[PDB]
RNA sequence: CCCAUGUUAAUAGCUUCUUAGGAGAAUGACGUAGCAUGCUACGC
RNA sequence: GCGUAGCAUGCUACGUCAUUCUCCUAAGAAGCUA
């Protein structure tokens, strides 16, 4: 507006108009000065507004610009890490045994839930009382899915480590319950 | 109001024991939760208040976790 | 950004713009502040800058509030109204402030270059939120004081662990210790880039600066040095925890049977069991760090942090500890960067053990069941307030003697700083006495007493010992030569060579002086362990050299020269360079 | 509204209130209209100018309080939780929750929760002898307002005590603070 | 002419409030063009 | 009587400025219900 040319032609005819008030100049003349500076005003005022929604508009563009940028940004660092989720998932599978069970199916699927059953390494019993664990994991071996299991931890519900020696009838009410009792296949 | 200031103490007081992290230890938080528990469902004055007690021994049971000469010298 | 006027302690937004810390200010205070001083600039929670296109106008004796900005006189809205104006600088909570009467105090706190004699002892009788904030800008005027010193060039590389270093044209050299470190730069085309931090000492043999360094970088002609600056942190914690006398003790649990040793303390355990806070005062070598010992040993229950502000003092703790106190129940903490090596036998870096150990800027934030502050002397005030802060606990027991030797305060040059003005507690054993006292030199011959109860404590003491026979002091001129400030008298040093081939036993003594760089200097000559006079106490040793390098206002300080000469167990020899001290002191001739 | 806009739109409005309280005549009347109406306008328009102003101060007003309020509470929100626990508990005036309170400023605080069943198991530490004196009476135990029977006293040494060595002379000799296990009554 | 130090929170509905954008309307005001008639200065 | 010029008043169109209303959308805080 005020780089635009409008800006100066308006100050000249305002500067015009300051020195006809101040030269006294017949009446039709300051009208026409008069209609000559509103003819200015209005074009200013043309420009101006359409400066100030122009400027508005790219504001309001370069806002949505950025939007765009978080959003793609944003949609590059979850594939990252979707991808490398599923990767780590890929070096963890136990591919012995998984690949004998696949290659045993007639059609080449298998339930998911046999996938763990009889592949998975480490069984994880959770156990909510003395009672059930004397009848589920008694002693350093037990057996679960048809394997023999060998118990490598146990912890508590505080996950402090307690020791095999603890779990008995008379200390069951000083131990932390329930009891993961973490084991391995042998 | 009687019945409902042990209402309210008892879940201020509580609100007291999850800050000083009682619920790390999971023993401990059972008790916490179920005297809470047992005050707020409770009809009889005399029953909220014994709760009352063993729920707050549970906090004058930790020694430095407050300040208890500090706390009470303002009152 | 709200907080507390410091004066007052009235709520306030405002912060004066020239002092170094911005202390949060009231209103009718910072005007007071804005209206006496040059200090015009302040900073509510935006700046009180005018908010015109271009213009530099800061005084807020001139700013207009207009709108939602403060703008110069020039560029006001007709809607505008004054801030510095009806004797309040307005802020937030401008209508709920209580004006003070210390403005005559702050002022020449935060106004003051803390060069005179005077504005340490107005930084320690003024409030106690007065001493915090003085204590602070004490610490950052010695911070940017480091900036005035000179920056390094290399010349050449005379050899990997020699450099040859020439310093900035006009501005003084930084002394040549540990202390300070230096970080490098490479910063041609290529590369301003930091290229490690190193250390410097000045080798024996030519202009060689024989650096230490972290990284293991080649070091070419164009590497310049640059000192490191350290910020202050701000500090909260008063001073001195208010006391109350407990009607019995709490939290310490005495013991049965503690030793025949600590028998004659037991009634100092019992005030320190009652009291909140209590001071020690003794003469040097009378119990006072083995006083701390006995309190391990008579409340065992009782989870201790010794702290001091040396690493000697609390090493020397260390080993009182290794001798009474057992050794698996008992730690002791290094900072990661240790630029000295200090004492290794405790489990080192274990806080959780029983009885910590610690440098008082080291401490780490945890609690305890009674903290022993050893030498209090040689702590400011933000020291105190640091082992306050960090540390919480139920008892303080300060330990320490006003007539050692103090924090060295580098900026004080013109003047004298009286014992009770070294810190609070000090000032408070010499205010109203302290609350335990032991005087009966425990550790030194009689004739280290008696030449050491004429000086400083006007017969006061007698020894646990006799006249030994082996405390000799001579009087050698010792033409001096001069290092960056810390001089080096080589002839002092060869009249003690002479005096380790003609006497064996005192091949194991410690060798003392005054100065940092002819203690660096004699191990090169001798060999024997070295220990400068400031670093020196607490500890004590079997035979000690000293040497005093040159007649000054340092050296020739009596109490320097006391905490010099009463380190010795059994054997000294002082090599004198005044004449008078060396006509004061009673020992042999030599 | 006191602004430059309203001196000139005031000094316009008198002019043609006064040029109309006489209403005379009639061109140089349209021109001050003209005149009254052109100063009104750009009075109007500043003064929606500062009523945007003083919206958008409003706001922040409002704005700045509510950040520094919640951010303030948000911080004391332990030291506030804790004062407002001890401010209910004397407000109660309950007989037993100010006597463990007592107990427990002194140092005689339970190592368990106290039980409520009858027979079942407390044990609180004594830290020194008037502590006990206060509490115990011979065997019997008055703590949280009911009586305990004394089982067992042991020491911080971890060794047995019996009843008849707390004395008010041999408690020097003891080794403080014991714990008694006690069972309610 | 100098000495000590770095610590987990779903789907959906309704409602209140605040802010921002746009459209439309309504009124008022200014300016430009066009028209209606009147008046006046000139020519016929 | 007409044409030209200017002035007044009224209407229509367009450009702008303030006030009010309605609505649509966006964003946020909160509450209740299953
Ligand atoms: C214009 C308004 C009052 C004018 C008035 O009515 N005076 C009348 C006289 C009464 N007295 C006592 C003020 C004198 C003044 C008074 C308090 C000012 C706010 C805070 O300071 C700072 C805050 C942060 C940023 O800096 C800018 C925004 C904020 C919200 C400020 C806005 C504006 O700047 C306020 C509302
Ligand atoms: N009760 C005592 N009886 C005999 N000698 C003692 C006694 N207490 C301390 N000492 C000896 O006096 C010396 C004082 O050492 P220390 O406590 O470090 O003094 P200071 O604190 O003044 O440095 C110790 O070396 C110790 O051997
Ligand atoms: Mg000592
Ligand atoms: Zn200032
Ligand atoms: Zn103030
Ligand atoms: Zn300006």
């Amino acid at each position: 507006f005020s780089s635009l040319p409008s800006y100066a032609a308006f100050a000249t005819a305002q500067e015009a108009y300051e020195q006809a008030v101040a030269n006294g100049d017949s009446e039709v003349v300051l009208k026409k000065l008069k209609k000559s500076l509103n003819v200015a005003k209005s074009e200013f005022d043309r420009d101006a507004a359409m400066q100030r929604k122009l400027e508005k508009m790219a504001d309001q563009a370069m806002t949505q610009m950025y939007k765009q940028a978080r959003s793609e940004d944003k949609r590059a660092k979850v594939t990252s890490a979707m991808q490398t989720m599923l990767f780590t998932m890929l070096r963890k599978l136990d591919n012995d045994a998984l690949n004998n069970i696949i290659n045993n199916a007639r059609d080449g699927c298998v339930p998911l839930n046999i996938i763990p059953l009889t592949t998975a390494a480490k069984l994880m019993v959770v156990i909510p009382d003395y009672n059930t664990y004397k009848n589920t994991c008694d002693g350093t071996t037990f057996t679960y899915a048809s394997a023999l299991w060998e118990i490598q931890q146990v912890v508590d519900a505080d996950s402090k480590i307690v020791q095999l020696s603890e779990i008995s009838m008379d200390n069951s009410p000083n131990l932390a319950w329930p009891l993961i009792v973490t084991a391995l296949r042998a | 109001s009687k019945m409902s200031d042990v209402k309210c103490t008892s879940v201020v007081l509580l609100s007291v024991l999850q800050q000083l992290r009682v619920e790390s230890s999971s023993k401990l938080w059972a008790q916490c939760v179920q005297l809470h528990n047992d005050i707020l469902l409770a009809k009889d004055t005399t029953e909220a208040f014994e709760k009352m007690v063993s729920l707050l021994s549970v906090l004058l049971s930790m020694q430095g976790a407050v300040d208890i000469n500090k706390l009470c010298e303002e009152m | 950004a709200v907080g507390a006027c410091v004066l007052c302690n009235s709520q306030t937004s405002l912060r004066c713009g020239a002092c170094i810390r911005r202390p949060f200010l009231c209103c009718k205070c910072c005007y007071d502040h804005v209206i006496s001083t040059s200090h015009k600039l302040v900073l509510s929670v935006n700046p009180y800058v005018c908010n015109a296109p271009g213009c530099d106008v800061t005084d807020v004796t001139q700013l207009y509030l207009g709108g939602m900005s403060y703008y110069c006189k020039s560029h006001k809205p007709p809607i505008s109204f004054p801030l510095c104006a009806n004797g309040q600088v307005f802020g937030l909570y401008k209508n709920t402030c209580v004006g003070s009467d210390n403005v005559t105090d702050f002022n020449a706190i935060a106004t003051c270059d803390w060069t005179n004699a005077g504005d340490y002892i107005l930084a320690n009788t003024c409030t106690e939120r007065l001493k915090l904030f003085a204590a602070e800008t004490l610490k950052a005027t010695e911070e940017t004081f480091k900036l005035s010193y000179g920056i390094a060039t290399v010349r050449e590389v005379l050899s990997d662990r020699e450099l040859h270093l020439s310093w900035e044209v006009g501005k003084p050299r930084p002394p040549l210790n540990r202390n300070y470190v230096f970080t490098g730069y490479r910063v041609t085309k290529n590369s301003k880039v930091q290229i490690g931090e190193y250390t410097f000492e000045k080798g024996d043999y030519g202009d060689a600066v024989v650096y230490r360094g972290t990284t293991t970088y080649k070091l070419n002609v164009g590497d310049y040095f640059v000192l490191t600056s350290h910020t202050v942190m701000p500090l909260s914690a008063p001073t001195l925890v208010p006391q109350e006398h407990y009607v019995r003790i709490t939290g310490l649990y005495p013991t049965l049977n503690i030793s025949d040793e600590f028998s004659s303390n037991v009634a100092n355990y019992q005030k320190v069991g009652m009291q909140k806070y209590s001071t020690l005062q003794g003469p040097p070598g009378t119990g006072k760090s083995h006083f701390a010992i006995g309190l391990a040993l008579y409340y065992p229950s009782a989870r201790i942090v010794y702290t001091a502000c040396s690493h000697a003092a609390v090493d020397a703790l260390c080993e009182k500890a290794l001798k009474y106190l057992p050794i698996d129940k008992c730690s002791r903490i290094i900072p990661a960067r240790a630029r000295v090596e200090c004492f290794d036998k405790f489990k080192v870096n274990s806080t959780l053990e029983q009885y910590v150990f610690c440098t008082v800027n080291a401490l780490p934030e945890t609690t305890a069941d009674i903290v022993v502050f050893d030498e209090i002397s040689m702590a400011t005030n933000y020291d105190l307030s640091v082992v306050n802060a960090r540390l919480r606990a139920k008892h303080y027991v300060y330990i320490g003697d006003p007539a050692q030797l103090p924090a060295p305060r580098t900026l004080l040059t013109k003047g004298t700083l009286e014992p009770e003005y070294f810190n609070s507690v000090c000032r408070l054993m010499k205010t109203i006495g302290p609350d335990m006292f032991l005087g009966t030199c425990r550790r030194c011959p009689a004739e280290i007493v008696d030449t050491v109860s004429a000086l400083v404590y006007d017969n006061k003491l007698k020894a646990h010992k006799d006249k030994s026979a082996q405390c000799f002091k001579m009087f050698y001129k010792g033409v001096i030569t001069h290092d960056v400030s810390s001089a080096i008298n080589r002839p002092q040093i060869g009249v003690v060579r002479e005096f380790l081939t003609r006497n064996p036993a005192w091949r194991k003594a410690v060798f003392i002086s005054p100065y940092n760089s002819q203690n660096a200097v004699a191990s090169k000559i001798l060999g024997l362990p070295t220990q400068t006079v400031d670093s020196s106490q607490g500890s004590e040793y079997d035979y000690v050299i000293f040497t005093q390098t040159t007649e000054t206002a340092h050296s020739c300080n009596v109490n320097r020269f006391n905490v010099a000469i009463t380190r010795a167990k059994v054997g000294i020899l002082c090599i004198m360079s005044d004449r008078d001290l060396y006509d004061k002191l009673q020992f042999t001739s030599l």
